Formats: structure tokens, C-alpha cells, sequence
């Protein structure tokens, strides 16, 4: 046995020595050296100083550029604000708490934090979903004399934060819970305990088929089935220079986005599905965090992909960020 | 495909 459980949390360190103290009320220096806490509190700063200009400038370009308003591009907007929740909902409060060694706002503000980090992620996940659904009905065209307008990029983005709700909010109701996970500092979904009260075991599964393995499959036909639609008319129009060098790069982002994909999640899939299975076992608190750390760094590198290396709009950002000429 | 490819960004 090497855990220790209390009402609404499992700090995952053995109190056969009588030191472990809740993570609402003392901090956490037995699973963790104070220097590892204020290395976290480093990250938490990394991608607050990152994380917040380059997903503020994208809605401040967007307000100033008016070619960037348009109904494709809502859901790249919903993107930087699913960034904006990770940063301020999660990540500032991360580096407060770390800087006191454990959550010093208690269970209320473990619910609150979690609630609003829960949701940001998921914003994001379910955007990555629907821009390649909707990328996939404009460019292969599958329904017949079909137009996307805005009143379908408003679906696609009301689609999201429903997805989201649909994982956030059953754990304040009870269905699984929040509580301070790895190093005591931030708190998520339970998938360390099965807590029975609150079936944790359906809700990790739910978790791990809904929104995983389908948004998976989505991203994977939908840019599949682009790739081929591209390759295909250029293969049908060779003497097109233009269409060539279009399918190269269409094919070389959808690699860059499906590889991101893959390293945003995937490693956040596996081990949170061994910590799932092979319960109970000796996890350590910096082993717990391996996983959040490429998913946590998608609010960074996700505007880098999305919107810095789309040519619409770092072109309006290098004239914002440059006075207003290049 | 180039005027579809551009409005999505990816081209
Ligand atoms: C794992 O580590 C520790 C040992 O298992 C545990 O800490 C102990 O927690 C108990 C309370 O559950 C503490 O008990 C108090 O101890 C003080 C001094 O020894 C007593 O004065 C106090 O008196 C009590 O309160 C009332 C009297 O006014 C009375 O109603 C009670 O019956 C009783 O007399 C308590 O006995 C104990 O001191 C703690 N020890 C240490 C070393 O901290 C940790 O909580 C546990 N970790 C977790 C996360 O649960
Ligand atoms: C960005 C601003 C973050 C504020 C950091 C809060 C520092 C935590 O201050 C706490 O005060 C306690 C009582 O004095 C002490 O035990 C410790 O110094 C510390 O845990
Ligand atoms: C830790 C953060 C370091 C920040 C370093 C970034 C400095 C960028 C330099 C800005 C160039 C100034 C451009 C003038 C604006 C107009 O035009
Ligand atoms: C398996 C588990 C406890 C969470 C899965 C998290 C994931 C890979 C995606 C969440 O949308």
C-alpha cells in the first residue's frame, strides 16, 4: 500500500511514517523536494508568458483585420479562448498553488479549477474535431450542392462546448470527481481511485471512447479523405505547378496536425489508462505529470500550428505586432 | 481545390 485517502482526495504517498497531510491544508514536501514545486511553478510561468500573447493577439487581429471574420475561422477563434480557460483557469492557478506546496483553495476551489481546466481542454480537443470536419465538407465536397455559412460555424462551435459540458459537468454531480492529482497542485478527473460512490470505472471508460477514441477516428477519416481528395485532382492536373505545390503542403500540415494531435493526447491516453488499470500501484507524483506536460503545452504550440503558420493570419499579425506596415 | 484549400488555411 502507497497511498493515502481522505474524503476528497488520494495523496499517492504511503502515511506508514505519519507525514502525509492533506493537499487542502499543508503542504506536500514528503512526494515532492521544494524545489521541484518551484520548477513547476517555472512551467506554470513558461506557459502563462507564452500561452497568453500568442492567443490574445489572435483575437486582438481578428477585432482589427477584417478579412480574418469569417465564418471558417470561427472555430480557430474558439480555439484561442479554449487557450484563454487553460491559462487562467488552470495554469495561473497552478503556479499560486505549487508557489504554497499544495491547493491552498480547497475542495470548492479543486471543483472550480478542475471544472474550468477540464473545459478548456476539451474546447480545444472538440475544435481540433470540427475544423477538420468542416475542412473536410468544404474541400471534398461529400453532400451534394452544399455551402458552409455562418449559421454551420456557429453549430460547430455550440458543438464543442456542448462536448465540453458533456466532460466537465458530471463530475460536480457526481458522476466521477475532482481531486488534486500528482504533485497535490492542480486537480482533474479521478481515474487514480475507483471510487465507487461516484462510478469513476463507466465514466474513465466513457471518457476514453467518447472522447478519444471518436474524436481519433474523425481526425483520421476526415483528413484522410482530404489528402486523398488532393492528391487526386492534382494527380488529375500535373500541368499545374501551382496544384503541386498545394498538395505538398496541404500534406505536410495534415501530418504537423495529426503528429500534434498524437503527442497532445496520446501519452495522456496510455498513462492514465496504466495508472486506470494497474491501479493502486507505486505511481510517482513526477510520473503522474509526464502525461500533462504535452498536453498542458498545447496552449502553446496548438496556436503555432493553427494560426501562426496560416498564412491569413500571420500576415495580419506581423502588421499588428509591427505598427500596421509589412 | 486552391480556392477551397485557401478559405480552410491551408493553402
Ligand atoms: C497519516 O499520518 C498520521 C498518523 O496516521 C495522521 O495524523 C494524525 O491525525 C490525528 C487525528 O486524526 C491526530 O490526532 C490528534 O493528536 C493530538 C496530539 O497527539 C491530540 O491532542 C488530539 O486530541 C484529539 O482531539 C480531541 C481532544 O481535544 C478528542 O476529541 C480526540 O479524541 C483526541 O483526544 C488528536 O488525538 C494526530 O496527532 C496526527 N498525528 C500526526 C503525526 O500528524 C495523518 O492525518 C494521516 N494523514 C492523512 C492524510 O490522513
Ligand atoms: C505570485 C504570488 C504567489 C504568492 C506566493 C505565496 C507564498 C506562500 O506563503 C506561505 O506563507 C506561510 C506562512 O507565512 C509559510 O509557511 C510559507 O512561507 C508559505 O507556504
Ligand atoms: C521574456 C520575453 C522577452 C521578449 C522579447 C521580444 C522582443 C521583441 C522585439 C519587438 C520589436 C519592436 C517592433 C516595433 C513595433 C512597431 O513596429
Ligand atoms: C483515460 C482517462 C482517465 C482520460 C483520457 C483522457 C484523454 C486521452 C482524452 C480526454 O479527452
Amino acid at each position: 500500500m502507497n497511498g493515502t485517502e481522505g474524503p476528497n482526495f488520494y495523496v499517492p504517498f504511503s502515511n506508514k511514517t505519519g507525514v502525509v497531510r492533506s493537499p487542502f491544508e499543508a503542504p506536500q514536501y514528503y512526494l515532492a523536494e521544494p524545489w521541484q514545486f518551484s520548477m513547476l511553478a517555472a512551467y506554470m510561468f513558461l506557459l502563462i508568458m507564452l500561452g497568453f500573447p500568442i492567443n490574445f493577439l489572435t483575437l486582438y487581429v481578428t477585432v482589427q483585420h477584417k478579412k480574418l471574420r469569417t465564418p471558417l475561422n470561427y472555430i480557430l477563434l474558439n480555439l484561442a479562448v479554449a487557450d484563454l480557460f487553460m491559462v487562467f483557469g488552470g495554469f495561473t492557478t497552478t503556479l499560486y498553488t505549487s508557489l504554497h506546496g499544495y491547493f491552498v483553495f480547497g475542495p470548492t476551489g479543486c471543483n472550480l479549477e478542475g471544472f474550468f481546466a477540464t473545459l478548456g481542454g476539451e474546447i480545444a480537443l472538440w475544435s481540433l474535431v470540427v475544423l477538420a470536419i468542416e475542412r473536410y465538407v468544404v474541400v471534398c465536397k461529400p453532400m451534394s450542392n452544399f455551402r458552409f455559412g455562418e449559421n454551420h460555424a456557429i453549430m460547430g462551435v455550440a458543438f464543442t462546448w456542448v462536448m465540453a459540458l458533456a466532460c466537465a459537468a458530471p463530475p460536480l454531480v457526481g458522476w466521477s470527481r475532482y481531486i488534486p492529482e500528482g504533485m497535490q497542485c492542480s486537480c482533474g478527473i479521478d481515474y487514480y481511485t475507483p471510487h465507487e460512490e461516484t462510478n469513476n470505472e463507466s465514466f474513465v471508460i466513457y471518457m476514453f471512447v467518447v472522447h478519444f477514441i471518436i474524436p481519433l477516428i474523425v481526425i483520421f477519416f476526415c483528413y484522410g479523405q482530404l489528402v486523398f481528395t488532393v492528391k487526386e485532382a492534382a494527380a488529375q492536373q500535373q500541368e499545374s505547378a501551382t496544384t503541386q505545390k498545394a498538395e505538398k503542403e496541404v500534406t505536410r500540415m495534415v501530418i504537423i496536425m495529426v503528429i500534434a494531435f498524437l503527442i497532445c493526447w496520446l501519452p495522456y491516453a496510455g498513462v492514465a489508462f496504466y495508472i486506470f488499470t494497474h491501479q493502486g500501484s507505486d505511481f510517482g507524483p513526477i510520473f503522474m505529470t509526464i502525461p500533462a506536460f504535452f498536453a498542458k503545452t498545447s496552449a502553446v504550440y496548438n496556436p503555432v500550428i493553427y494560426i501562426m503558420m496560416n498564412k491569413q493570419f500571420r500576415n495580419c499579425m506581423v502588421t499588428t505586432l509591427c505598427c500596421g506596415k509589412n | 481545390i486552391l480556392e477551397n484549400l485557401k478559405d480552410v488555411g491551408l493553402f
